[PDB]
RNA sequence: CGAUGUCGGCUCAUCACAUCCUGGGGCUGAAGUAGGUCCCAAGGGUAUGGCUGUUCGCCAUUUAAAGUGGUACGCGAGCUGGGUUUAGAACGUCGUGAGACAGUUCGGUCCCUAUCUGCCGUGGGCGCUGGAGAACUGAGGGGGGCUGCUCCUAGUACGAGAGGACCGGAGUGGACGCAUCACUGGUGUUCGGGUUGUCAUGCCAAUGGCACUGCCCGGUAGCUAAAUGCGGAAGAGAUAAGUGCUGAAAGCAUCUAAGCACGAAACUUGCCCCGAGAUGAGUUCUCCCUGACUCCUUGAGAGUCCUGAAGGAACGUUGAAGACGACGACGUUGAUAGGCCGGGUGUGUAAGCGCAGCGAUGCGUUGAGCUAACCGGUACUAAUGAACCGUGAGGCUUAACCU
RNA sequence: AAUUCCUUGUCGGGUAAGUUCCGACCUGCACGAAUGGCGUAAUGAUGGCCAGGCUGUCUCCACCCGAGACUCAGUGAAAU
RNA sequence: ACACAGGUGGUCAGGUAGAGAAUACCAAGGCGCUUGAGAGAACUCGGGUGAAGGAACUAGGCAAAAUGGUGCCGUAACUUC
RNA sequence: AGGACCGAACCGACUAAUGUCGAAAAAUUAGCGGAUGACUUGUGGCUGGGGGUGAAAGGCCAAUCAAACCGGGAGAUAGCU
């Protein structure tokens, strides 16, 4: 459940280290994004090597959430912290070559298959 | 056409695919046709049913009299149901839960559970205004109700506060899920009007 | 706040209609005793439904 | 809204409510016999009838159950000695209202609750 | 009531192993690759049991790849495949909720061996 | 002017159409995609932030869109008081000065218990023509009406190509509404436990009081969203702008003058809710009452005895019903409350013993003890025999058809 | 700039975006030296701006606990 | 003006905890504040808790949340030292 | 040592909400500033109306202040209502 302000983890080895959700994409008044929705991101702190600098506005995905993930028996899975994986804005795929930490199940959908494959976990 | 039915609760259906269904649990015992109302006295075709059981001293003698016409047992209340042309029932017809064997969506109606007097921000969803900032007495009032001189008045349907629910409404389309003919139940996927042991009446999709 | 021009008589008189207030027209016997007393209440003397349960 | 909820409030707050209960049941198996408002009487029998209960089975738990709730080691021997072994066939339903009228300062509506027994 | 009593009890699994809070179970679940059947599985410490039969549920909380997990599994779910348990915490306590601020040392928990 | 509180915000809106999106169309300097313009269309929908008192505005990022206006530049007996407009103070400036400045700067009391109208709810009274209990019809209101992508059609038509569809279907979203507590949670001072200070129960041990529930930890039932089901429609009729057909006036032409068709989120329906006070008070279905006598202006009459029905109200026990009324259940031929019993659920191994230790403490009995609102039972209490209201065959004309 | 009207002056910083803020420039409408000029540590219920922490401020309100409001009895005003 | 949540000088100074005349619980002693009784709607007042988020609120973090003790370690620019 | 520090009494009155026919013609509640000093307070004195007093606000001088209150000139005068 983030939303505008949020302030995420970085799941991939772009070059950020925290970054803050600026808006929730795909709909007018949306409330939330979660599970494996787009979000525009300003990077708030980065890393010196990486390949993005702070303060750059790019697009990217919320792998991990505090509030979780329903599956359909009615079980949930939750984590300690919110996570995301940054995206090149108009192209998209993602910016970094590894990704840290577990993504769940319903990240897949043929346009994220490539954070599918680099995850260690589900 | 319909039938008649008490909740009872919820519960939930696991399917082997890997899936729970959340069903409310709707009880459906014999619904006995007490009347048949045709075009040739009262001018629309329809049928007036019953269910349950009443006790010998409770139910009065108009009602008594009422039921002995039809020959069957007085059940607990009087509900009506319309007539599709085709078909065609008889008095004292006792209607089982087998109707909705071949259907697959019903839209049930029931009398919504009643949450008494309500505010504007439980009733209409109403915002709350500003929790401090200088609000003196007014955080979940309704604020303005009107514009000036011009109408000089409030508007009709004006929403206010006051009586929320206990009145009828109808989820329309759940589907239909198990239709146990030996327990006489009806299991619905989700969740419908009333509370536990309140009347329902179910009826087929109207949305077919 | 505050009456713009009085009402009247008649206005108070309607108001007051429904404030008149109903009596009880439904007094008990009982039956050792016959004494008169409300339902479901016990008697001035002690007694309820022909027994005597009170000092 | 208070659907399906138990308990009246009585225009007091818990940890008064719990005492004048306390002290209203110490009051009951006492003197046997009360006078008091119509709700706190249907709202007493809720916290009377289970010492009763409490005390059929004489022990030491719960005789020190009985005088954690009561407070008060004279109404914890009249339970146990008298009013355990005496409502030993009956099976709850140990206490009794009666309603007498209406009080002269308040018109509260009054009754008598008393144990079913007073021999 | 009996009616949804008689729903609910013919659902239940009649073979599910005891577990307290505390334990450190290894749960199968029932995953789904498209075509795919496979079974996953996932150890970790039982932090709460919600018993209420048929809607009874237990959460495991998983310290895996850096950031920790925490799921939560509908006993009687078909999608459950078996919950085998490795070690028994002597904790006393129902819920084990203090363990999410915790980590590494803080975290663990003696066993029972009783 | 014996006072009509004036910017902006918040809350709540409502109408107009000169339409921002959505829908329907004509021409194009319209290949397709994407537009440009004009016509019809007001059903629904129509951002969040940064800066500033701002309305605007400029930015950032969205969105199908981020409409323009009216409503005392809607809305202070609804909120705010940042702005402007009291007294303090200072800067620049003008004045010899008191002071002054649509110049700036810091600080600076926002009262009202609702009589009427109105509105949202909720009742009493009588009426509807003998009374009573049900069930309805539905005149007439009222809610609802939003869209996005992705796939399929199809890399199809259209194009050298790059691009790339109409009509058609499908899935899954956002926003909004309705229901609901099965799941996920929140709450849970009425359930368990840990614990600090202290007082008390003669003392130990064990408890209770007070300290924001003392502070915490969990958590039942309810209530609830962030939770989970559902909704918007298809269809039908009459149509706008438009498209036509046949076709005179005007041997032709011509959508129009006769006639005949199509044609939109608008209109009337279809969906949902209310609704016979619809005084035009409507239908059915049932139920109940089949007595004597007097007086008069021989009246739709004042009466006397005698009867009291169906039903109702009252009273009680009460409820997922409720401010009070109301509404639903129940009153012994009884599960309506409480108790009790069994189960559950929660808490997490009570007390007392007995071991181990030098003591805190730890084992054992023991998943124990204690468990609100829960589930299933149980007449243990408490729901009374009764009294009270309500009657005694139901007006007058006419017309159909009964023996 | 407590002084600047034009004006949200330009430029730089901070921010995804900064009419405020900080630094700089000087075209000072209309600073300027005891009606003191400029500096500056410390101090301030001082004005402006930023950050960490924290939060029902808010997204977006939910539930609970008490005092009223509501019913009953007693007393019993007020503005107009 | 009221049996009015105001104002009014001096003196006395028990216990456990505490630096303490703070604060908590208490002793001596004193009182329960002169309308009650029900119910447990909206709404208001004074409180408690709150999923994910964390100033997005607003003129302004106003208001709440926070921080809070003792010992020891450790502590910047600048300074009138 | 200190118009030093933190902090109760005591003196104050920065913020907020409440209250605004109030509990109260200025208070309550929760925070807030000073708290060995240019401090605070009791008791009694002195200064008087164009006068006093004023770490200056036109503040204060008995709930009254850009000239107190009471009586008098006095039925001031009012081209105004
Ligand atoms: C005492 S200054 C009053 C200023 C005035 N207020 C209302 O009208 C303006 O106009
Ligand atoms: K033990
Ligand atoms: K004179
Ligand atoms: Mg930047
Ligand atoms: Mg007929
Ligand atoms: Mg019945
Ligand atoms: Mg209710
Ligand atoms: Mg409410
Ligand atoms: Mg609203
Ligand atoms: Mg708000
Ligand atoms: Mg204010
Ligand atoms: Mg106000
Ligand atoms: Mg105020
Ligand atoms: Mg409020
Ligand atoms: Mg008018
Ligand atoms: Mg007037
Ligand atoms: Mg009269
Ligand atoms: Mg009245
Ligand atoms: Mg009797
Ligand atoms: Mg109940
Ligand atoms: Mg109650
Ligand atoms: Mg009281
Ligand atoms: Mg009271
Ligand atoms: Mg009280
Ligand atoms: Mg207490
Ligand atoms: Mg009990
Ligand atoms: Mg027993
Ligand atoms: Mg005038
Ligand atoms: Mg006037
Ligand atoms: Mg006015
Ligand atoms: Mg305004
Ligand atoms: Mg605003
Ligand atoms: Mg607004
Ligand atoms: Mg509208
Ligand atoms: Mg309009
Ligand atoms: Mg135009
Ligand atoms: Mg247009
Ligand atoms: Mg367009
Ligand atoms: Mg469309
Ligand atoms: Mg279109
Ligand atoms: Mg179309
Ligand atoms: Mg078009
Ligand atoms: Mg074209
Ligand atoms: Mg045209
Ligand atoms: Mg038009
Ligand atoms: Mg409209
Ligand atoms: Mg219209
Ligand atoms: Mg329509
Ligand atoms: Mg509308
Ligand atoms: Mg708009
Ligand atoms: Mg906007
Ligand atoms: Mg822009
Ligand atoms: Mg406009
Ligand atoms: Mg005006
Ligand atoms: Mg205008
Ligand atoms: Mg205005
Ligand atoms: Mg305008
Ligand atoms: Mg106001
Ligand atoms: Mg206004
Ligand atoms: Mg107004
Ligand atoms: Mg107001
Ligand atoms: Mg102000
Ligand atoms: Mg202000
Ligand atoms: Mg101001
Ligand atoms: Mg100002
Ligand atoms: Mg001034
Ligand atoms: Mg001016
Ligand atoms: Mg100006
Ligand atoms: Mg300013
Ligand atoms: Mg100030
Ligand atoms: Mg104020
Ligand atoms: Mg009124
Ligand atoms: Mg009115
Ligand atoms: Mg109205
Ligand atoms: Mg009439
Ligand atoms: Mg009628
Ligand atoms: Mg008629
Ligand atoms: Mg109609
Ligand atoms: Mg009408
Ligand atoms: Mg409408
Ligand atoms: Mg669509
Ligand atoms: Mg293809
Ligand atoms: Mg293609
Ligand atoms: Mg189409
Ligand atoms: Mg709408
Ligand atoms: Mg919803
Ligand atoms: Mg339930
Ligand atoms: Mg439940
Ligand atoms: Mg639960
Ligand atoms: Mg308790
Ligand atoms: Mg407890
Ligand atoms: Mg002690
Ligand atoms: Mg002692
Ligand atoms: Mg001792
Ligand atoms: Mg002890
Ligand atoms: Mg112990
Ligand atoms: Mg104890
Ligand atoms: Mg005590
Ligand atoms: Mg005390
Ligand atoms: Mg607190
Ligand atoms: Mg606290
Ligand atoms: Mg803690
Ligand atoms: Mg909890
Ligand atoms: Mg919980
Ligand atoms: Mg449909
Ligand atoms: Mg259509
Ligand atoms: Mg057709
Ligand atoms: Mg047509
Ligand atoms: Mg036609
Ligand atoms: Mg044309
Ligand atoms: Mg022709
Ligand atoms: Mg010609
Ligand atoms: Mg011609
Ligand atoms: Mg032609
Ligand atoms: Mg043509
Ligand atoms: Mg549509
Ligand atoms: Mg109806
Ligand atoms: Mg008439
Ligand atoms: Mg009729
Ligand atoms: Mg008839
Ligand atoms: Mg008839
Ligand atoms: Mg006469
Ligand atoms: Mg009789
Ligand atoms: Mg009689
Ligand atoms: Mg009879
Ligand atoms: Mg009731
Ligand atoms: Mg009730
Ligand atoms: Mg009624
Ligand atoms: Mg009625
Ligand atoms: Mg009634
Ligand atoms: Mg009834
Ligand atoms: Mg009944
Ligand atoms: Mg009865
Ligand atoms: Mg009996
Ligand atoms: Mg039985
Ligand atoms: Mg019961
Ligand atoms: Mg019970
Ligand atoms: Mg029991
Ligand atoms: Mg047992
Ligand atoms: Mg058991
Ligand atoms: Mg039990
Ligand atoms: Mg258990
Ligand atoms: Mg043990
Ligand atoms: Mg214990
Ligand atoms: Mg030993
Ligand atoms: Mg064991
Ligand atoms: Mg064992
Ligand atoms: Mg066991
Ligand atoms: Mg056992
Ligand atoms: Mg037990
Ligand atoms: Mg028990
Ligand atoms: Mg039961
Ligand atoms: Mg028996
Ligand atoms: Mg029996
Ligand atoms: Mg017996
Ligand atoms: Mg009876
Ligand atoms: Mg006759
Ligand atoms: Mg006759
Ligand atoms: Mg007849
Ligand atoms: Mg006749
Ligand atoms: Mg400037
Ligand atoms: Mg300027
Ligand atoms: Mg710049
Ligand atoms: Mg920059
Ligand atoms: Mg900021
Ligand atoms: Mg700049
Ligand atoms: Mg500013
Ligand atoms: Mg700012
Ligand atoms: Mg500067
Ligand atoms: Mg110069
Ligand atoms: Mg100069
Ligand atoms: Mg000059
Ligand atoms: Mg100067
Ligand atoms: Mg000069
Ligand atoms: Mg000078
Ligand atoms: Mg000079
Ligand atoms: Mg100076
Ligand atoms: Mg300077
Ligand atoms: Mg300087
Ligand atoms: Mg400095
Ligand atoms: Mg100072
Ligand atoms: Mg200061
Ligand atoms: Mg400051
Ligand atoms: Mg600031
Ligand atoms: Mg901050
Ligand atoms: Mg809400
Ligand atoms: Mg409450
Ligand atoms: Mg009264
Ligand atoms: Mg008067
Ligand atoms: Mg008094
Ligand atoms: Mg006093
Ligand atoms: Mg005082
Ligand atoms: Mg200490
Ligand atoms: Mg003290
Ligand atoms: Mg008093
Ligand atoms: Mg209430
Ligand atoms: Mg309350
Ligand atoms: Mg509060
Ligand atoms: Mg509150
Ligand atoms: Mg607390
Ligand atoms: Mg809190
Ligand atoms: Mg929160
Ligand atoms: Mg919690
Ligand atoms: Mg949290
Ligand atoms: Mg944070
Ligand atoms: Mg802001
Ligand atoms: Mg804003
Ligand atoms: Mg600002
Ligand atoms: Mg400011
Ligand atoms: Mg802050
Ligand atoms: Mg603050
Ligand atoms: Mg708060
Ligand atoms: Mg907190
Ligand atoms: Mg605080
Ligand atoms: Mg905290
Ligand atoms: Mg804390
Ligand atoms: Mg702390
Ligand atoms: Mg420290
Ligand atoms: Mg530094
Ligand atoms: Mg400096
Ligand atoms: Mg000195
Ligand atoms: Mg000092
Ligand atoms: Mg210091
Ligand atoms: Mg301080
Ligand atoms: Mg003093
Ligand atoms: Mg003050
Ligand atoms: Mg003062
Ligand atoms: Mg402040
Ligand atoms: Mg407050
Ligand atoms: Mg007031
Ligand atoms: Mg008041
Ligand atoms: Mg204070
Ligand atoms: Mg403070
Ligand atoms: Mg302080
Ligand atoms: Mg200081
Ligand atoms: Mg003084
Ligand atoms: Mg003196
Ligand atoms: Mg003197
Ligand atoms: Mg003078
Ligand atoms: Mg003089
Ligand atoms: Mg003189
Ligand atoms: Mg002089
Ligand atoms: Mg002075
Ligand atoms: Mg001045
Ligand atoms: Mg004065
Ligand atoms: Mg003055
Ligand atoms: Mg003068
Ligand atoms: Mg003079
Ligand atoms: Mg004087
Ligand atoms: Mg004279
Ligand atoms: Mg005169």
């Amino acid at each position: 459940m983030i939303q505008e302000q949020t302030m995420l983890n970085v799941a991939d080895n772009s070059g950020a280290r925290r970054v803050m959700c600026i808006k929730v994409l795909g709909g007018s008044h949306r409330r939330y994004a979660g599970v494996g929705d787009i979000i525009k991101i300003t990077i708030k702190e980065a890393i010196p090597r990486g390949k993005v600098k702070k303060g750059d506005v790019l697009k990217a995905v919320v792998v991990r959430t505090k509030k979780g993930v329903r599956r359909p028996d009615g079980s949930v899975i939750r984590f300690d912290g919110n996570a995301c994986v940054l995206l090149n804005n108009n192209s998209e795929q993602p910016i970094g070559t590894r990704i840290f930490g577990p993504v769940t199940r319903e990240l897949r959908s043929e346009k994220f298959m490539k954070i599918i494959s680099l995850a260690p976990e589900v | 056409i319909g039938l008649v039915g008490k909740k009872v609760g919820m519960t939930r259906i696991f399917t082997e695919d890997g899936v729970s269904i959340p069903v409310t649990v709707i009880e459906v015992e014999a619904n006995r046709v007490t009347q048949v109302k045709d075009l040739a006295n009262d001018g629309y075709r329809a049928i007036q049913v019953t269910t349950g059981a009443k006790k010998a001293n409770r139910v009065t003698k108009p009602e008594a009299g009422h039921f002995a016409k039809a020959g069957v047992e007085a059940g607990r209340g009087l509900w009506e149901f319309r007539l599709a042309e085709g078909e065609e029932f008889t008095v004292g017809q006792s209607i089982s839960v087998e109707l909705f064997a071949d259907v697959k969506k019903v839209d049930v109606t029931g009398t919504s559970k009643g949450k008494g007097f309500a505010g504007t921000v439980k009733r209409w969803n109403f915002r709350t205004q500003d929790a401090t900032h200088g609000n003196s007495l007014s955080h979940r009032v309704p604020g303005s109700i009107g514009q000036n001189q011009t109408p000089g008045k409030v508007f009709k349907g004006k929403k206010m506060a006051g009586q929320m629910g206990n009145e009828r409404v109808t989820v329309q389309s759940l589907d239909v899920v198990r239709v146990d003919a030996e327990r006489n139940l009806l299991l619905v996927k989700g969740a419908v009007p009333g509370a536990t042991g309140s009347d329902l009446i179910v009826k087929p999709a109207v949305k077919a | 706040a505050v009456q713009q021009n009085k009402p009247t008589r008649s206005k108070r008189g309607m108001r007051r209609s429904h404030d008149a207030l109903t009596a009880v027209t439904s007094l008990s016997v009982d039956k050792t005793s016959g004494e008169k007393h409300l339902r479901h209440h016990i008697t001035a003397d002690g007694y309820y439904r022909g027994r005597k349960v009170i000092a | 809204m208070r659907h399906r909820k138990s308990g009246r409030q009585l225009n007091r707050n818990s940890s008064h409510r719990q005492a004048m209960f306390r002290n209203m049941a110490g009051s009951l198996v006492r003197h046997e016999i009360i006078k008091t408002t119509l709700p706190k009487a249907k709202e007493l029998r809720r916290v009377v009838e289970p010492l009763i209960t409490l005390a059929k089975t004489d022990s030491v738990a719960n005789r020190r159950l009985a005088f954690a709730r009561t407070r008060d080691n004279e109404i914890v021997a009249k339970l146990f000695n008298e009013l355990g072994p005496r409502f030993a066939s009956r099976a709850g339903g140990y206490t009794r209202i009666l309603k007498c009228g209406f009080r002269a300062g308040d018109n509260a509506p009054m009754a008598y609750i008393e144990l079913v027994d007073r021999s | 009531s009996n009616i949804i009593k008689q729903l609910e009890q013919e659902q239940m699994k009649q073979d599910v192993p005891s577990f307290r809070p505390g334990d450190t179970v290894e749960v199968k679940v029932w995953v789904v690759e498209g075509s795919k059947k496979r079974l996953q599985a996932f150890e970790g410490v039982v932090i709460a049991i919600r018993n209420r039969g048929l809607h009874s549920a237990f959460t495991v909380r998983k310290i895996s790849n850096g950031e920790g997990v925490e799921r939560v599994f509908q006993t009687h779910s078909p999608v459950v495949d078996s919950i085998s348990v490795k070690r028994r915490g002597a904790v006393r306590k129902a819920k084990l909720y203090y363990l999410r601020e915790r980590t590494g040392k803080a975290a663990r928990i003696k066993e029972r061996l009783n």
